[PDB]
C-alpha cells in the first residue's frame, strides 16, 4: 500500500 | 480518449503540462537542492500523468508501474527541454542554472551532466518544438515500463500526433519519417541517462550524503 | 555509402550477418552459477570477434576514425548481442536460444544470482518481436541503428546514414503492403523497442560488472575492456 | 591503444 498508490487517487 | 483528433491530442498534452518549479536562493548542498527539487516535481508529475489521455483507463497497478519505471526519464527530458536555449548549461530551475563545471561539485555527477548537455545540444540541432516534446514525454510514460493492447493503441495515436505536427510544418513524407526516427532514437539515450542517474542516486542514498523524501525513496527502490 | 538504394542497403546488411555460434555447453555436469556465467561469457567473447568484423561491413562504419569505431562498439556491444539473442529466440516461447545447443528458460536463469530478472526482460522482448511478426530485414536494420546510434550523442555523417536506414525500413513496410499510417506506426513501435534494449543492456552491464567483481568468472581481455568502457 | 583499436584494423 504504497505511497504512489494512494497519491494516484486524491480529490 | 482514442477518439481525440491530432489537435485534441496536442491541446490536451499542452494543457496537462506541469508547472516549472523553483529552487532555493558543496556536495551535500547541491544534492540537497537537486533532490528536494525532484521530490516536489514528482508530486506534480503524478497529476500530469493522470491527464495524459488513456492513462487513467489503466488499473492503478499499471499506473504505479509505468510511473516508477519512467519517472527519472521524465524529469530528465523535462530538464533537457528547459536547457535547450542555454548551450552548456542545465536549467534545473529558473534560479538554478548550472553550467557544466558545477557538476564536478558532486562525485560522479559531471558525467551525467555531459550526457544531458549532449542531449540538449541534440534538441537544439533538431530544433525540437514544444508540441513534439510533450509527445515524447507522454511516449516515455506509456512506453518505458510497458513490457515489465489498449496502451499500444494510445501510443499509436501519439505517433499519429507527431506525424500530424510534422505534416503541418510542411515536411515531406520522407522528412516526416526521418524526423520521427531521429526523435525516437533520442529516447534510447534518455533511457541510458536514467539508468546511470538511478545508479548515481542509489550510491548517494547508501552514503548518507543527503536526506531523501519518502516518495523519492520509493521511486528509487522500484528500480 | 549514402548512394545505396533501399534494397542495396538491405542486401549489404543481410550479407554482413554473423554466424549463429555454438556454446561449449558440457552436459555431463549440472550448472553452477560459475559454469553458466563461464558459458555465457565464453560465447559472448566469440560473438564479439564476429561483431567487430560485422560492424566494418555496416555502410559508413569504416569511414569513421578508428576512435569513433571503438567508441560506438564499446557503447553498443551488449545491446547488439542482446537483440541478436532475442531475434534467435523469436521461435522459442519461454526460451532463450543463446546457441543451438544452449536453450535456456527462466528457471535456468535462477542459477546465476540476479540473472532471472534479466532473462525475463529478454523473454518479454522476444514475445514483443513475436506479436509484431518482426522480419529479418527489419531486424538487421534495427541492429545497425543500435550500432550507429547508442554512442552517437557522445558527440553528422552518422545521421545521414541513420536517415538512410529509416528510408530503408519504411520502404520495406511499403514493400510488405502496409498502409501509410501503418508505416509510421510500425516505424515507431520498432524504434521504441530500442529503449527496452538499452535498458536491458544497462542492467546486463551492471550484472556482469558484479560477476567480475565477485570473481565468479574469468573474463577475456576484450570483454574486460568492453566492460571497463562502461560502473 | 586498446585492444579493440588494434582488432578493428585486421583487414
Ligand atoms: C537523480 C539526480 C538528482 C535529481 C536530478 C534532477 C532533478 C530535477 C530535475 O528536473 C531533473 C533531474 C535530472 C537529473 C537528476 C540527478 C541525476 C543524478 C542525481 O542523483
Ligand atoms: C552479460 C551477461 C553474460 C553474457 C550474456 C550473453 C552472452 C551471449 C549473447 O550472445 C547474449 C547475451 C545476453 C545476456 C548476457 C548476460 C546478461 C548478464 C550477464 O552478466
Amino acid at each position: 500500500h504504497k505511497i504512489l498508490h494512494r497519491l494516484l487517487q486524491d480529490s | 480518449a482514442l477518439s481525440l483528433t491530432a489537435d485534441q491530442m496536442v491541446s490536451a498534452l499542452l494543457d496537462a503540462e506541469p508547472p516549472i518549479l523553483y529552487s532555493e536562493y558543496s556536495e551535500a548542498s547541491m544534492m540537497g537542492l537537486l533532490t528536494n527539487l525532484a521530490d516536489r516535481e514528482l508530486v506534480h508529475m503524478i497529476n500530469w500523468a493522470k491527464r495524459v489521455p488513456g492513462f487513467v483507463d489503466l488499473t492503478l497497478h499499471d499506473q504505479v508501474h509505468l510511473l516508477e519505471c519512467a519517472w527519472l526519464e521524465i524529469l530528465m527530458i523535462g530538464l533537457v527541454w528547459r536547457s535547450m536555449e542555454h548551450p552548456g548549461k542545465l536549467l534545473f530551475a529558473p534560479n538554478l542554472l548550472l553550467d557544466r563545471n558545477q557538476g564536478k561539485c558532486v562525485e560522479g555527477m559531471v558525467e551525467i551532466f555531459d550526457m544531458l548537455l549532449a542531449t540538449s545540444s541534440r534538441f537544439r540541432m533538431m530544433n525540437l518544438q514544444g508540441e513534439e516534446f510533450v509527445c515524447l514525454k507522454s511516449i516515455i510514460l506509456l512506453n518505458s515500463g510497458v513490457y515489465t493492447d489498449h496502451i499500444h493503441r494510445v501510443l499509436d495515436k501519439i505517433t499519429d500526433t507527431l506525424i500530424h505536427l510534422m505534416a503541418k510544418a510542411g515536411l515531406t513524407l520522407q522528412q516526416q519519417h526521418q524526423r520521427l526516427a531521429q526523435l525516437l532514437l533520442i529516447l534510447s539515450h534518455i533511457r541510458h541517462m536514467s539508468n546511470k542517474g538511478m545508479e548515481h542516486l542509489y550510491s548517494m542514498k547508501c552514503k548518507n550524503v543527503v536526506p531523501l523524501s519518502d516518495l523519492l525513496l520509493e521511486m528509487l527502490d522500484a528500480h
